[PDB]
């Protein structure tokens, strides 16, 4: 598309991202970010997906110290199709075109990386992400005040049996 | 977190001034990144952000800058459900039994074998929300149940009120932007201008009811303890619809506190009621803002900001890097007082003695005083009436203070606890400052941290874990900008503690960490000029 960006960056690798338009500004935003970030970004989609059991196992936990089956329910319960499109529907064009570019400029990072600054390479997690995967992290974000703290207990609840 | 915005009446410039110290995770999801913002002609916002959002969290453009703390508010609320007498699975409103519904979601899990399980799990749900456990405590048992509301599931306008924001002009245009659209989730938001105008606004996406029908939706037992229940078996506890609302169920926006002032306004995650005390945040819902005790982080905030002396940039600043562990202020002088009450009892002369010769700071050199306090203040905080003076409603930025020596039970309890304190200190293999035991790991090197739990009243709050032989840091003190507005154009200076990646292979890992160490921050360059004067320039044009 329109998905054109200039980056500078100064000391401490602080990027300065300018564009002309919001897809081209994600576009910046999106690669600088995969450059330092990769990896942190995609093992944050898996958890918000619900696919820490898939690639990890039942044994580990996400960043968040939850059990990866608990927190993959809950995130599959979160997550579902039909409340991230109504999410994505309800959005402005211009915050659509910062995700639509921010994703684009992630996968262009993974495109070309060659493990300079990129530890995870290689893994079958490390994948290149959707737009849908963005509204999955802001949706997680957006419950932190809320279900989110409840997140063991709603996998816990589970009706009385015959005691 | 803590944030103050200072005002043109207190400013030494007599313009606006704006100290961001958010406390928050050193890894994962909530891991602040830095980065500059622009499309010229319309948008030019410099911060940080949380990982996957493109737009900028906390931050600052040419007459403003902005940052948040987590509020005291409710944004959510559970519904104690009671359940049909003769079946568990359904529940009763206005006297009519209802099913629950349920969502079945199915997860791949990877097994010993290296191959994927299918296992499926359902997730009941009311018309509240999902029904939710604690064990022992909010139990699902054939007489009740719990549901929980999250106000912030249809909170669609997040990023649009983010975006809104890195756009606004000055705090005037700040307050209209949030306010309008109602879309933050479960912050303050705190700022200052060029103007000299500070803002503090308890803005954000709050369950509304309204006051005439808390008393009796209100779960009793459970409110008294600060969890937001209400009565699910009553359709009159459904949260209320007001057309100035920008969301169906929330608080609208005339009924959350704002305070605008040209003085200060400070929030350390305690209510708005004393944002400044000169002008107290009072009579909003509980579910919004209560008077209750204010923690140390801002009774210290306070103690420094009172007055009328003009404050400066490097005064905010030591706030911060003085690492003053302002809970001593509460309990020192009486603790020292039963050291010389107890000398020679051999059990506690290196505590008291580590004690005495502490300079009541979190700081790399604080010496081990540090340590035998925090244990201290653990096993004090487990006392009943051990205060001197308890917490004073009239007199909230001095209480509770000093500890009540002169009531026997108390004395001996005090002691005995400084006593264990100082047993599990000794047991510990301590050789050793502060910063020799406060580390953060990078790679197979260990950088000491400054700082300490912000439960101790140390303004510059980190909170560590913990690891083999130290403490790890997991959170804390942050993204750090302090900003000021002379003439030329916004001037920023500041930190990312832990660095801009999380990469070990980055140049970056570590940089600012080891700046952070030594407590050096560092110009935040914002102008084209001050990015040109910067001899690391790096640029890349990228498009596709
Ligand atoms: C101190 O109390 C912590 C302050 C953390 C501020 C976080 C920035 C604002 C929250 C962003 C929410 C975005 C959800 C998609």
């Amino acid at each position: 598309t329109g998905l054109a960006a200039d980056i500078r960056w100064t000391a401490y690798g602080v990027p300065h991202i300018r564009a002309k338009d919001e897809r081209g500004l994600g576009y910046g935003i999106g690669y600088a970010y995969a450059r330092d970030n990769a990896c942190l970004l995609a093992e944050e989609i898996v958890t918000a997906r619900g696919e820490r059991a898939r690639y990890f196992g039942s044994e580990g936990k996400s960043s968040a110290e939850l059990d990866n089956l608990p927190s993959d329910i809950f995130y599959a319960w979160l997550n579902q199709p039909e409340a991230l499109q109504a999410f994505w529907q309800a959005q402005t064009p211009a915050v659509r075109q910062l995700l639509e570019g921010y994703a684009a400029g992630f996968n262009r990072f993974l495109r070309e990386a060659d493990g300079k600054t990129t530890s995870c390479l290689g893994q079958p997690w490390l994948r290149a992400i959707a737009t849908d995967d963005l509204l999955r992290l802001t949706r997680r974000l957006l419950v932190e005040g809320g279900v989110g703290q409840f997140a063991d207990a709603l996998v816990a609840a589970a009706p009385p049996g015959a005691e | 977190s803590n944030a103050i915005a200072v005002g043109s009446e207190r400013s030494a410039d007599g313009k606006g001034m704006l100290l961001a110290n958010p406390h928050f995770p050193w890894n994962g999801a909530m891991r602040f990144y830095q980065m500059h913002l622009t499309i010229p002609g319309r948008l030019d916002v410099m911060g940080a952000s949380l990982p996957g959002l493109p737009v900028v969290n906390i931050g600052f453009s040419r007459h403003l800058a902005w940052t948040h703390t987590v509020d005291t508010s409710s944004h959510f609320t559970l519904y104690r459900l009671a359940l049909d007498p003769k079946d568990p699975r359904r529940y009763l409103v206005d006297g009519r039994s209802l099913p629950l519904e349920e969502k079945s979601v199915a997860i791949e899990v990877r097994g010993a074998d290296g191959k994927l399980s299918r296992v499926e799990h359902k997730v009941y749900q009311s018309i509240y929300g999902p029904l939710v456990v604690w064990p022992g405590k909010l139990d699902w048992n054939r007489s009740e149940a719990y549901a929980l509301r999250d106000a912030n599931l249809e909170n669609t306008r997040v990023l649009q009120q983010w975006y809104s924001i890195n756009q606004a002009s000055d705090v005037a245009d700040l307050r209209r932007r949030v306010e309008a659209l109602q879309g933050i989730p479960w912050v303050n938001t705190l700022a200052a201008d060029e103007q000299g105008n500070a803002l503090y606004m308890n803005q954000s996406v709050v369950p509304y009811l309204k006051p005439e029908l808390i008393p009796a939706c209100a779960i009793p037992q459970l409110v008294a303890e600060g969890l937001p229940a209400l009565q699910g078996q009553d359709s009159r506890c459904a949260w209320s619809r007001d057309p100035a609302a920008a969301q169906a169920g929330i608080t609208p926006a005339a009924q959350l506190p704002v305070l605008l002032r040209r003085d200060f306004v400070q929030n350390s995650n305690d209510s708005a009621w004393l944002t400044n005390p000169a002008s107290p945040l009072q009579g909003f819902s509980p579910l919004v803002s209560q008077e209750k005790p204010i923690g140390p982080r801002a009774r210290y905030a306070l103690s420094r900001l009172q007055g009328k002396q003009p404050l400066e940039a490097k005064t905010l600043e030591e706030m911060v890097t003085a690492n003053h562990v302002f809970s001593a202020d509460q309990v020192l002088p009486d603790l020292l007082r039963l050291c010389r009450d107890n000398q020679g009892e051999k059990s506690l002369a290196r505590a008291c003695a580590a004690l005495a010769q502490w300079d009541r700071g979190a700081n790399l050199d604080s010496g081990s005083g540090f340590v035998y306090f925090q244990r201290f203040m653990q096993r004090f905080a487990e006392l009943d009436g051990a205060w001197k003076e308890p917490f004073d409603a009239q007199r909230p930025l001095d209480t509770p203070q000093g500890i009540a020596l002169d009531r026997p039970q108390v004395a001996t309890q005090v002691r005995q606890a400084l006593a264990d304190a100082a047993a599990e200190v000794e047991k510990s293999g301590i050789p050793a400052r502060w910063g020799d035991l406060q580390v953060s790991t990078r790679g197979q090197e260990r950088i000491a941290i400054p700082g300490g739990d912000g439960h101790f009243g140390v303004y510059n709050a980190i909170q560590s874990v913990r690891k083999g032989d130290h403490l790890e840091v997991v959170g804390g003190t942050s993204y750090i900008q302090l900003v000021t507005f002379p003439e030329e154009g916004p001037k920023a200076r500041g930190l990312l503690a832990f660095s801009q990646s999380s990469d070990p292979r980055s140049p970056h890992y570590r940089d600012q960490t080891e700046l952070f160490s030594r407590q050096q921050w560092q110009t935040l360059p914002f102008s084209d000029r001050q990015i040109d004067a910067d001899p690391q320039l790096q640029r890349l044009s990228i498009r596709e």
